[PDB]
Order: structure tokens, then sequence, then C-alpha cells
């Protein structure tokens, strides 16, 4: 058709191939009918008979609308003139043509587009094959014929099919994109066709799983955003957790979501067609910096049941994203940077009385000098994620518990293969997975109390020598760098009764070091330098 | 900003739209006497004629023309000279009708 439009047109002077004949007749100096076009053309036909609309009856139905139609230039298989061929020899007659003018294939487009239910698969060559042929066909009819061809247009359909009588208007946005990262968080991105993005607002609707009609959530976003060349929205995981709440009894993950964007400006909304697939994974774009952070259930705690205010649990159990500690460490790290909160990412390697050599989850082999069974684990986990880690925090070694329990002057062996055991797997984790100039940042060591409020202390001179340890190697420029204190860790305030037994830290303690430790972490503050008031005391020599 | 106005929707037919021009070329440099008629990749949505239920598919009027005008100067680039020729080439009053018999 888009060479019929040539013809279909009404009227003597107005038509498109009056100026054609017209402008070649006065160029070659001869009187108006020099030059006679000839229509072939045929609406809609396909050069193979695959492609073809309805490729089971050869019955010649042009017009369409009163049944099948047979309308292929060409069939591959049992090689045959095909009817659309014979309807433009028809159409000829007894004339003797000097040149032929070729343009078509939309239909084969629309045929690559949606190639499901054909038995013959469409593809490319089979239509070369197809034009080929056809070419043959007409200069072995006619010797020497020149052809020329006119290159394909482009069709763009109807943006909403709810709306027939709205046409491509200004403000669309039109490329709808989304990806999330391993967190639960979502990012949006459009691209508008005609207003530039920044004198304009966009409110951004998700329709309901359940229904997909109605909508659940809608919020508005300033159009100076952009990143690469796109525009973005952000949708964290804060603010998706109340709406799966709301909607469901429990928090799920969010995937196959549906989501439209309506332009404003100047008192006009410009929807766009919905959006509907699941959402793809891709931590490499959408993150910059990863926070790997603790190990021995000490630093596992921002991630479980300890961190949580609103769960009634404390077996350590995985606990709602949305008010967990990590949440608050990777707001105050994105603040302080300057980093959007979806670029940071904080991932949660943890073990069960994980330690260096103690435990009996070992991080390092001393004896084979290779990295123990956890760091294997975990190496696998922490390889699958695109991006480099950045920061590795160590929270309170397993190492204290077991000095207190069966140690009295095994202690210095104990900190010397501490020391040797972690400046290996520094320099190993940085060999392996990459990322030179790999950090381990330090957290305060722990104490147990015992008793009926207020408690007895228990093992303070083992936590004394484990933070003095900590707080030499963090003064050291091998690396090390001591992240924060525990603000508390010596009013016995910090911690949870658990039948009398004080070992673990409470909410607000948890919400504290996680706001120190991403002060600490944005700007690089070493704070083994100014260590505070207390620390610098010891216990009294003799009773 | 410039960066984030885009001329032409999306549309899921783009592509399959420039693997064909891309095989029309191919036939076009493996094949003898074909040529390029016109460009029409150049005409955006503003150009075409929409229509209720499908839309935005078909040339409008003036797109039309030029592409005909395109189609006229390639055409008249390939052949710059008027080829034919006629018996006949005086006007009426130089020529004398006579009969004859058979010839020879």
């Amino acid at each position: 058709s888009q060479v019929a439009i040539h013809f279909m047109s009404g009227a003597y002077p107005d038509r498109g191939y009056d100026v054609f004949q017209k402008y070649m007749t006065e160029t070659w100096g001869i009187n108006y009918a020099g030059v006679h076009p000839i229509n072939g053309t045929t609406g809609s036909t396909a050069v193979d008979r695959a492609c073809a609309v309805n490729p089971n009856s050869e019955v010649f139905d042009p017009t369409q609308s009163s049944g099948a139609g047979g309308l292929w230039w060409w069939d591959l298989e049992a090689d045959k003139p095909g009817p659309a061929l014979l309807h433009c020899v028809g159409q000829v007659g007894k004339l003797k043509p000097k040149a032929i003018i070729w343009g078509q294939g939309d239909q084969d487009a629309t045929a690559l587009a949606y190639p499901g239910d054909r038995n013959p698969a469409p593809s490319l060559t089979r239509t070369k094959q197809a034009t080929k042929k056809v070419f043959e066909y007409l200069r072995s009819l006619y010797g020497q014929i020149p052809i020329f061809i006119q290159e394909l247009s482009y069709a763009w359909g109807i943006t909403n099919t709810d709306a027939p009588n709205v046409p491509i208007r200004t403000g669309l946005p039109s490329f709808l994109a989304a990806r999330r990262n391993t967190w639960g968080d979502i990012e949006f991105r459009w691209k508008s066709y005609g207003l530039d993005p920044a004198l304009a607002q966009y409110r951004i609707e998700i329709y309901n799983p359940s229904n997909l009609n109605q909508i659940l959530h809608s919020f508005v976003v300033s159009g100076t955003q952009e990143a690469n060349g796109y525009v973005y929205a952000d949708f964290t995981v804060e603010d998706w957790i109340p709406v799966m709440m709301e909607a469901v009894g429990s928090p799920n993950p969010w995937e196959f979501m549906k989501w439209r964007v309506v332009c404003l400006y100047q008192e006009r909304e410009i929807p766009s067609a919905p959006w509907s697939d699941n959402i793809p994974l891709d931590n490499a774009g959408l993150v910059k910096k990863t926070i790997l952070v603790g190990i021995n259930q000490f630093g596992g705690g921002h991630f479980t049941d300890m961190s949580d205010p609103t769960a009634t649990t404390a077996n350590g159990a995985i606990g709602r994203k949305d008010k967990v500690s990590a949440s608050t460490l990777r707001l105050t790290f994105a603040e302080k940077a300057g980093l959007r909160p979806i670029q940071v990412m904080p991932v949660n390697v943890a073990a069960d009385s994980a330690g260096m050599t103690v435990g009996t989850h070992k991080w390092w082999n001393t004896s084979s000098n290779s990295p123990g069974d956890a760091l294997l684990a975990i190496n696998d986990m922490v390889k699958g994620l695109g991006v480099k880690p950045d920061y590795f925090i160590e929270a309170n070694p397993w190492e204290t518990m077991y000095m207190k329990d069966v140690n009295s002057s095994t202690w210095p062996a104990l900190m010397t293969a501490f020391e040797s055991s972690n400046k290996a797997m520094l320099a190993w984790m940085r060999t392996n997975w990459g990322n030179p100039n790999l950090e381990i940042w330090f957290q305060g060591a722990t104490t147990v109390w015992f008793g009926v409020a207020p408690p007895n202390d228990l093992n303070s001179e083992a936590t004394v020598t484990v933070r003095d340890k900590q707080i030499q190697m963090a003064t050291a420029n091998i690396g090390f760098k001591l992240g924060s204190f525990v603000p508390g860790s010596n009013l016995y305030t910090a911690y949870r009764n658990v039948e009398s037994s004080w070992i673990y830290y409470t909410v607000e303690a948890f919400h504290a070091t996680a706001i120190e430790l991403g002060e600490a972490l944005a700007l690089n503050i070493n704070r083994a330098t100014n260590p505070p008031d207390w620390s610098y005391l010891r216990p009294p020599a003799n009773l | 900003s410039n960066a984030a106005v885009v001329p032409m929707p999306y549309s899921p037919t783009t592509v399959p739209r420039e693997q064909i021009r891309e095989i029309q070329l191919q036939l076009i440099n493996e094949m003898t006497d074909v040529h390029m008629g016109a460009l029409t990749a150049q005409y955006m949505p503003d150009d075409f004629t929409f229509e209720p239920g499908i839309g935005q598919i078909h040339f409008n009027v003036e797109t039309s023309r030029k592409v005909c005008l395109d189609l006229a100067k390639s055409v008249l680039r390939l052949v710059p000279v008027y080829p034919l020729v006629s018996p006949v080439k005086k006007q009426h009053d130089d020529y004398w009708f006579v009969g004859r018999l058979g010839l020879d």
C-alpha cells in the first residue's frame, strides 16, 4: 500500500504519480503522455506464503472482509508464480515496461514480530529468496528491466487500545523499562517523545496484582531527574513494603508488575502504553557501592530478628527489610556520600558462632593455609554478584567467648594467630574477587553480663585485650581501619536479658551502631585515632 | 534536555524493518541493474495520517509527492536523455503523400 498511496489519492493535479510523470516529461522535453505509469500494487501482500495473512486458502480476496485472502507473491515450496504476480501480469495487459518500481516488506516485518502460530517459521533468508525469485520471474517475462527499490517506512499503530481516537501527541513517555537489585528495590525509566522532560511532571501508576484493572499506588516525580539520557523514578524497598503489607498479609518479593506513566504539562495528561513483564535483575547497572557487613551473628544481627522493632520473636529469624538496621545503615551512607539510596546495597554474610580460627566454623584454616569452610561457602554467592565488593565489615570475633571459657595464659598466641589470619585473609580476598584497596572495617568487642539487673560483669579483661589488639591493628596503615565502637557496651543497658544472660545487643544499640558505621564508611574517618574517654581505663589490679 | 527527547516512539516492529532494509541493500549490492529509488526513513509520525482503530501506517499526500519527486529524479539519473527515436522526424508539411505499386 505504501506504493499504492501514489495512486489512491483523488483528483488530477493532486495525485502523487502526476508529479513523477510531469517531472519526467518536462526534463526530457516531450509531451505529457510520454511516461505511462502502471498500477500493479496490492494492499497488504507478503512475498512469502508463510508470512502472508491466512496462508491456507489460495482464493484471492484483495479487498478482504469477504473471507480468507490468498495474498502471497511467491511460494518457496513447489515454485509457482503466486496470485499477486498473476494480478500484476493481468494489470500490465499487453505492454512492454521499461522500468520497475518495487517497494514492499511491511507484512514481513509484522510476521517476524509475531511468528509463534505459523507452522513454517518466518525468516529473513526466505524473504530474500522470495524477492529474488520474483525479480527473476519479472525479468524473465521482460528482458532487461532495471529495478528501483523504495525503502521501508515506519509504522506505529495506536498507543493504548482502550482509546482508539488518540493519536501520537507531544509529551509521550514511550520507552518504558524497569529493573531491580538483589535487594527488593526497583527503578523505573522512561523517555519522552516531543517535550523535554525538564518542563514537565510525571505520575507513575501501579496496578493491583489481583485485579489488573484497579490501581494500588501512585507517586509524582519531577522531570529534572535524568541519568544517562533517561528519566528515572526510584521505588525503593521502604516504599513498597507498606503497600504489600496493606495488600496482602505478609511481605513478598514483587515480580510481574504492571505500570504506566502519565505526563503532566499545561494542565494536560498524556498517558502511555501499559508495561507488563517480569522485572529483570541487574546489579551492575543500578548499584555503585556494595557493603558486605559482619560475621558471627553480631554483624549478622543487622539483617535478622534482632534489629526489627515490630517483630515479636527473637530466635534469629529473618526480619522485614523495611525496618531492619541495614536500612538505616544504607540511608546514612547514601546521605553522607551523596549517592541515591538505590545505588547502595548491603549484603549479608554470616555463620553460627563463626570465628577466624577458634570457632566451630573457621573462616581460615591455618594448618593448610587455605580459606575455611565459611569463606568457601560465601565465595560463590559473592562472586554471583556482578558488582565488585567495596567494604567488608568485621563484627565482634568469637575468640572472646573461647578465651573466657577455656583460656588463661594462651591469649597472646590467639592474638598473634588472629592477626596473621586476618592479614592472610585480606590478601586472599583482595586477590580472588578483585577490587584492590579493599579494607576490612572493625566493630567494638562484646562483654558478657550475668545477673538480675544490674548484672555482674564477666570477661572484662578479654574484651579489653581484644579491643587493644583491634585499635593497634587500625592504627597501623596495613589496613583494618576501625569503623566505630558500640556507643554503649559498658553500661549493661545495650543488652537483652534472655533469662539472665546478656550476650546480645538491643534494637536501639543496633540502630546507633548502624548510624555510626554509615557515617564512618561514607566519609573516611578512622576512629582509632580518637578513642573515647573509656577504653583508656583498665580493671583494678588486685582485689 | 535534548538527551531525553526521542524523534520517534517505540514500536515492536522497528528492528525487523531495519533488518529488511539491510537485506534489501544486500540484494542491491549482489544483483545486476538494481538501484535505490527513494529513502523513506526520514519521515516522522507527524507526516503519517492517523486513522481510527489502527493509526499511523500510511503516508500523507505531501510525503507521497516528495517520494514521487525522489523516484523521478533517480530514474532521470539513470536515463538522462530520451532513448526512443522516430522514423518521421519532420512536420506534415515537409512530407509528400504518394502512392506506388508493389515495391520493385
